[PDB]
């Protein structure tokens, strides 16, 4: 997925604006008020401040509340990152004042159709301090942030709705049951031959579920195997890059990053010693900051998503070390997008593309770039 | 600093609409790290109205024309 | 009560023995790893309250030793006398033993548990005059019904409240007394009945004693008249405070403060709706608005009942570029009444700063501290 | 990081951190803070006193 632009009418601070995503780093720079935060919940509200219609711009002098707004995302699918064979992807999102929609390729669609077609830009997004929610997460709760980076969630996802399935499989088979029970004694004129008229066909028909069924469980187990091992595979590839990023964050530092039981579920633990024993609790609001962010830029290391945003990832870390999270994002231009949303101009230095929002007109937030 | 160019700016772009009435063109305020900060001023002034900037188009030229 | 200087031993990540001298603004510098918001969890220690208490002391980097005794101290200037005491340098000092023992002492003799407490029950060094990390906006964020006691302790009410508290005690146990004794005097050939003289003797005296208890006891509880008018006094003092001090961070803003209902014991509201925005909430302000209208919000609090010293971790940290710049202007505005101890990685707060102790980290896991004037 | 290695090399050519100086103090200051936090010194008599590297 080529990030190519992003219109936006009537998104919260939104005025009718056009964002076309360059290659390499865009800083979104401008002082507070802006809006430029919206700029990711509307890169939420595309993908999948309110509570519904709390999405709507509503109130500001010089202007009116909207009824209806809506958001583009035009992605160049040249390579074919996704299931179609489009070359200019174009998907967009809206709701009504009356709270009533998705369009994909300038065509109506269905509510789990964008979803489907992601599987994708979570973890990949990181708004305004969000940055410690992997940290202070409980180990339960972290191995989430991999699944969906070692692609494991579509063959789960599956696999739930099968099991699903099997359920109701059993469901039909408890009524057969006791029906059959009832045969044996209902077998021993010729309309009798009518009652035998249906179990003997019914057999092979109860049996087509006692064979399907079959076919199933063994469409689970060995699917776990795609799902068990690619979780390995990643969470290993991501292991031999903590200490590369972390080290190369902290000259002389070494970390590392490893588990707790088999796996399903298996609770991962994080563990760090810049250059000295640091429960991570203890580490300073810079050392909290580069850690979620050495181990981003490992992950990005193993399935590197091509649009990666960042909103304020290092506003808690001294002018020394926010080159670090300056040149680990001058280098991933390349191999992958980067949006960041940050005004330390320390960032903003190395950033190809500068896009300053502010806002004139009241609650209406304008848009320019130069780079 | 970051706040001295703010209105330091305030004079060549009030008196070039004073004077030619043309908009500060930001391709010709460059002074020469400085391009960053430079327009991260301008980049503020637009929400206490007192500057305001067209844009046919993204990544074209911009000009600062304050008044409000 | 001017602060003088801070000496720490086996604290955290001070390991060796080091200090600071304060002036009347000292912006705290040092790069991450080092004890700047270190420094403020130890100004919240000397006066009161890592996981447990162990994690206080010096847990030690395995490049040096691992300490077992932890100590703070703070050195302050009453000559005006602000705290009940006739000292004119005074000395607080709280120590932590492995041992699992803490000390306190002032000058020369061991001071108990709760007492440094009523020493500064007056001033309100107040812990919120200590902006902490992460913590800038706690107050937007926080429930009505849990931001209404920061102005209680604002306007100076606490002491009041712990003295109708224990006020409201006495008189409960006077009352089951009186209650216990009524039933005793309600209990209550010839020869010599002389115990009654002394049953009459041990009511009209004694319930006269216990009832003369009564209406002396519910007086000092009505002393909360002046506990409530003091507190509400102060209460609007901050309203027409926000909005000059928003409208001067916002140029143009307009905010407002207000409580809900009348029945202290009630809960405040913030409004704020910025200059050619408004009609909103606040769960709707911009990631560096929160930060500015809690900066005013605790910034005019220090135009009432203004304190000698304050406490800023990282306050400007979510901000603009500029907004930092009039954080700073402010800073040195305010700067005169009271000591400000702010902690910024941004040069904007410190070319406004006198004098800066900037924390190295040398040795390891050791913090060191460097002091430079303007 | 220039001006955090501008003045590393002239380190080596002891004297005060004022002897290193020409308003920009402060972000000199800021830098001998992080060399110092990789091992590379500070000389103090007390509180704001002579610093000498
Ligand atoms: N749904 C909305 N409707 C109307 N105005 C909005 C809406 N969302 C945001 N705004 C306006 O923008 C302000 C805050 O929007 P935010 O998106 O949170 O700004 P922000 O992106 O977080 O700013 P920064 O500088 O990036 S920290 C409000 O004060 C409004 O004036
Ligand atoms: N109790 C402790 N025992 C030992 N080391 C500690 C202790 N507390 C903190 N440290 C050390 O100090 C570091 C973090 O201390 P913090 O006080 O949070 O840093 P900080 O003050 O936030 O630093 P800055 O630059 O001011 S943000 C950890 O890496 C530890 O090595
Ligand atoms: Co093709
Ligand atoms: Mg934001
Ligand atoms: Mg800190």
């Amino acid at each position: 997925m080529f990030l190519k632009r992003l219109d936006v009418i009537g998104f919260k601070s939104f005025a009718r604006i056009s964002v076309d995503f360059v290659k390499g780093v865009t800083a979104v720079v401008g002082p507070n008020g802006s809006g430029k935060s919206n700029i990711t919940d509307a890169i939420r509200w595309v993908l999948g401040r309110g509570g519904m219609e709390d999405i709507i711009f509503a109130g500001s002098d010089s202007r009116k509340r909207l009824n209806l707004a809506e958001v583009t995302l035009t992605l160049d699918n040249d390579d074919h990152f996704l299931p179609i064979d489009f070359h200019e992807v174009s998907v967009t999102r809206r709701v009504y004042r009356s709270g009533e929609e998705f369009l994909i390729n300038n065509q109506p669609c269905r509510l789990k159709d964008i979803i489907d077609l992601f599987m994708g830009k979570a973890f990949s997004i990181i708004s305004q301090g969000k940055v410690e929610e992997i940290l202070s997460s409980k180990a339960e709760d972290r191995r989430s942030i991999f699944e969906e980076a070692a692609g494991v969630l579509k063959y789960k996802t599956r696999k739930k709705k099968a099991e699903n399935k099997l359920f109701e499989t059993q469901d039909n088979l408890n009524r057969v049951e006791d029906i059959l029970h009832e045969l044996e004694g209902q077998v021993e004129i010729d309309e009798f031959e009518r009652v035998n008229e249906r179990y003997k066909f019914l057999s092979e028909q109860k049996e087509d579920l006692t064979e399907a069924k079959n076919t199933l469980f063994q469409v689970i187990e060995e699917m776990d195997e795609e799902m068990t091992k690619r979780f390995n595979d990643t969470f290993v590839q991501i292991r031999s890059h903590f200490d590369q990023v972390f080290r190369s964050l902290f000259g002389g530092g070494r970390a590392e990053l490893r588990l707790t039981d088999p796996n399903l579920h298996s609770g991962v633990e994080i563990i760090a010693q810049p250059p000295k024993k640091l429960n991570l609790n203890l580490l300073s609001g810079g050392e909290r900051a580069l850690t979620a962010i050495a181990l981003l830029f490992s992950i990005l290391k193993v399935r590197p998503v091509p649009f990666c945003v960042l909103d304020q990832v290092e506003a808690a870390l001294d002018e020394a070390n926010v080159f670090r999270f300056a040149q680990y994002l001058k280098k991933y231009s390349s191999d992958t997008q980067f949006i960041v949303i940050t005004h330390r101009k320390g960032t903003m230095e190395e950033a190809d593309v500068l896009y300053g929002v502010t806002m004139q007109e009241s609650g209406v937030s304008k848009v320019i770039s130069v780079k | 600093r970051q706040d001295i160019p703010i209105e330091a700016r305030m004079n060549e772009i009030v008196h070039s609409l004073k004077s030619r009435g043309t908009r500060i063109n930001f391709m010709d305020l460059f002074p020469y790290e400085h391009l960053v900060v430079t327009f991260l001023a301008v980049l503020e002034l637009m929400k206490n109205q007192l500057v305001l900037i067209e844009q046919e188009h993204n990544f074209s030229d911009i000009y600062i024309t304050g008044s409000e």
